[PDB]
């Protein structure tokens, strides 16, 4: 029997893997879309952070 | 009417009065690449109007013992205008042809001549007369550029292949009897989406004199033959530095 809050509350006996991620299905490579010129500030795809 | 002709495309125009018909090579048109054919993923260019015009390369004699010429594409325009400034600044390159060929003369001249279309036109050499040797062409035999290069065995058409088969190919005849001209329309033939427009060569162009030219002493001696082309649909692509060859 469960009476107190913090055992009540607990956490503790959790089995699941909690998973950030999912497959998806990908058959053959991915297409290519249309892309034209941008000219604008505070939007960079092409800085990044390793 | 059929035997008269105008052909306008940019900023040219050809007129002709003794045509016969137009042959469209394999029964297509010259088209763009498609979405689902295409394998490079930037945007080609498509200069239009300032490419898509005729080209006037040069002019050749026709006597009673001349045995033909080729010509390769696109060598013969790698360096004329704008065309071939864009082939010389990219790396890949399509488009097709439409191809005038000038020949005129009197009612009292006589001659005919076969004018054809072959792909991959690769030109064998004589291996030494003995064919125990291991030669191959020159470049001015391969590659002889927008001058032509001369028929050294016709019969064969320097490739062990006989003449009396190339009308297979697109072809159409010069009989100085009826017609003056000739026009053939090829579409992009190759088993690549783009191709290198410097390395490669797509096809060659065949004037061969089946019939000798003749006439009487006092008519005109000086028989021209003048190549006309126009390239059509073209596209570039893989932009960088431009290269002489």
């Amino acid at each position: 029997g469960d009476r107190v809050a913090d055992v009540i509350e607990s956490s503790i006996g959790d089995s699941v893997s909690r998973a950030l991620t999912r497959a998806l299905p990908a058959p053959t490579g991915q297409d290519t879309q249309v892309s034209s010129h941008r000219l604008d500030t505070g939007k960079v795809p092409a800085l990044q952070a390793a | 009417s059929d035997r008269v002709a105008q052909l306008t495309i940019g900023n040219s125009t050809i007129t002709t009065q003794e045509a016969a018909n137009i042959i469209v090579g394999y029964g297509e048109w010259p088209s763009y690449c498609s979405d689902s054919d295409a394998t490079a993923v930037d945007k080609p260019t498509r200069p239009d109007v300032s490419v898509n015009r005729f080209y006037t390369l040069d002019t050749k004699l026709w006597e009673k013992s001349s045995k033909g010429w080729y010509w390769k594409f696109p060598d013969v325009l790698t360096e004329t205008g704008v065309f071939g400034q864009n082939a010389q600044f990219h790396y890949l390159y399509r488009s097709g042809f439409c191809i005038h060929v000038q020949c005129n003369a009197s009612k009292f001249h006589q001659g005919a001549l076969l004018v054809a279309v072959l792909p991959e036109y690769v030109i064998g050499s004589v291996a030494g007369g003995t064919g125990t040797e291991d030669t191959h062409p020159p470049y001015k035999q391969t590659q002889p550029g927008a001058d032509g290069f001369e028929l050294q065995h016709p019969y064969v058409l320097d490739a062990g292949i006989p003449i009396s088969q190339l009308t297979v190919c697109p072809h159409q005849w010069i009989n100085l009897r009826t017609n003056n001209c000739a026009t053939i329309i090829v579409p992009y033939i190759n088993a690549l989406p783009f191709d290198s427009a410097l390395n490669h060569c797509n096809f060659g162009l065949l004037v061969v004199p089946i019939s000798p030219l003749d006439y009487d002493q006092g008519a005109t001696p000086v028989i021209p033959i003048t190549i006309t082309l126009a390239p059509m649909c073209s596209e570039f692509a893989g932009l960088r530095q431009a290269v002489t060859q």
